[PDB]
């Protein structure tokens, strides 16, 4: 009651989660190449084959290490997700603004 | 490119992009596999028109002939996924044999 | 320099009446009884 | 899992993209501000230390740092280079981005539209109304809004 | 002398500050008309630099030395290289080709 | 080069020599047009000042 | 002088123009500005 009041989102929460899944998606199932211009298909496997022909590791050491590449990315996914939950301090940077 | 122009207090450029405009679907293959030997190109992807295979890259169809001077060796049929067995043309054996 | 003028400038201020007729804060509390004093400390507080 | 989707057509495509650099060296004197000619004013203004000389001082450095965003962006080359004699780019036709130096500042087709519909107002490029002192030309009439 | 002529240079014109017209001078000497005002003390020389001390709109001066530079007359054929309007550098020669 | 640059081979700016150039020539009338007509992005420097 | 060099843009280092060193594409009526001269092949006369 001290002239204190509060300006709604235009682009909601929810909105914003909304354009997230869109470039999950888009990065999922047409690379970066959705980004400008009309999307192209690209598969997974296809898409990691140019994300590591552009470090300077072949195609054929990522095929030759598919499984294992596979693992290492579902447990830091895992492992990431588990940190938020074991402990919110990893999001201190936004309580902070808070 | 980019071309600078003035403007009071200000600068505007004019940026020149390469931004797609009609895409086209494709079925690929990330090498051939040869013989035992798997080929990937040295750039690109290989490319089926439904009949021929041919190496183009991602970014524009050019649809180059399979020879074994556009490839290189790296791994065997069972290393390579989405592998095809198919010919690599060698360009050299034909005019000696 | 910017660090030591500004630690300069900020001891200098230290000058200011700010629309007081005394600067000096011990002199103030010291040698002057609330009709006057408060008048300038006021005046100090919100300059200062 | 076995096909893309690879381009058969493409667009050359310009983008025009407008950004600031600068602004005017705007100045403001404090005491003219406050005191103007009041003897008895600067006598208390004075008491409220260097503060108001702090104010003056700010304003000078930031007419100095907009001096030097402007050489930062443009005086990059400061070697000066004339437009090609020859347009011989092959299949491109263009000339609409560079200088036509007949036009009363050499300025491109596209820059005299930068310029002609920015409308920018400063003290001193405004005159005064009914004037105090010198000619309407140039600079010679003061200026100092109110 | 910011945003004036250098007709009515006066620091007072036709009074004073109970000290002489200019300051302790009673006139100025070495009048140059700048695009920021008038520039007293200095004057216009067709040899420029790319800066050294900026005075604005193009104008500005260089003190090298030169046994008093933004305090003595102008010089082209002497080291007396005192105010000019900036060049932006030089030209430097190319053809499309 | 500046083709090459992008990924995209230097036989696709002489294939499309007429393309490219048509596209670049246009853009430019283009622009002229467009800062006319929505000269609203010049507050980007008028306000600033 | 009459012979030709792939060189670089960054530095000048001639170089043979052969047909390993290059590669076909297009034609030459799409090419403006478009030589005419020989490239070498260090494989052909291997081939007689």
């Amino acid at each position: 009651f001290n002239g204190l009041t509060v300006l709604p989102p235009l682009l909601t929460d929810e909105m914003i989660a909304q354009y997230t899944s869109a470039l999950l998606a888009g990065t999922i199932t047409s690379g970066w190449t959705f980004g400008a211009g009309p999307a192209l298909q690209i598969p997974f496997p296809m898409q990691m084959a140019y994300r590591f022909n552009g470090i300077g590791v072949t195609q054929n050491v990522l095929y030759e290490n598919q499984k294992l590449i596979a693992n290492q990315f579902n447990s830091a996914i895992g492992k990431i997700q588990d940190s938020l939950s074991s402990t919110p301090s990893a999001l201190g940077k936004l309580q902070d603004v808070v | 490119m980019s071309f600078p122009q003035s403007a009071p207090h200000g600068v505007v450029f004019l940026h020149v992009t390469y931004v797609p405009a009609q895409e086209k679907n494709f079925t690929t293959a990330p090498a051939i596999c040869h013989d035992g030997k798997a080929h990937f190109p040295r750039e690109g992807v290989f490319v089926s028109n439904g009949t021929h295979w041919f190496v183009t890259q991602r970014n524009f169809y050019e649809p180059q002939i399979i020879t074994t001077d556009n490839t290189f060796v790296s791994g065997n049929c069972d290393v390579v996924i989405g592998i095809v067995n198919n010919t690599v043309y060698d360009p050299l054996q034909p005019e000696l044999d | 320099n910017q660090n030591a003028q500004a630690l300069n400038t900020l001891v200098k201020q230290l000058s200011s009446n700010f629309g007081a007729i005394s600067s000096v804060l011990n002199d103030i509390l010291s040698r002057l009884d609330p009709p006057e004093a408060e008048v300038q400390i006021d005046r100090l507080i919100t300059g200062r | 899992n076995n096909s893309i989707a690879i381009p058969t057509n493409f667009t050359i495509s310009v983008t025009t993209e407008i950004l600031p650099v600068s602004m005017t060296k705007t100045s403001v004197d404090c005491t003219m501000y406050i005191c103007g000619d009041s003897t008895e004013c600067s006598n208390l203004l004075l008491q409220y230390g260097s503060f108001c000389t702090q104010l003056n001082r700010a304003l000078t450095g930031i007419a100095v740092e907009q001096d030097k965003n402007t050489q930062e962006v443009f005086a990059q080359v400061k070697q000066i280079y004339k437009t090609p004699p020859i347009k011989d780019f092959g299949g491109f036709n263009f000339s609409q981005i560079l200088p036509d130096p007949s036009k009363p500042s050499k300025r491109s087709p596209i820059e005299d539209l930068l310029f002609n519909k920015v409308t920018l107002a400063d003290a001193g490029f405004i005159k005064q109304y009914g004037d105090c002192l010198g000619d309407i030309a140039a600079r010679d009439l003061i200026c100092a809004q109110k | 002398y910011q945003d004036v002529n250098c007709t009515e240079v006066p620091v007072a014109i036709h009074a004073d500050q109970l000290t002489p017209t200019w300051r302790v001078y009673s006139t100025g000497s070495n009048v140059f008309q700048t695009r920021a005002g008038c520039l007293i003390g200095a004057e216009h020389v067709n040899n420029s630099y790319e800066c050294d001390i900026p005075i604005g709109a193009g104008i500005c001066a260089s003190y090298q030395t030169q046994t008093n530079s933004p305090r003595a007359a102008a010089s082209v054929a002497s080291q007396s290289i005192i105010a000019y309007t900036m060049s932006l550098g030089a030209e430097n020669s190319v053809a499309y080709s």
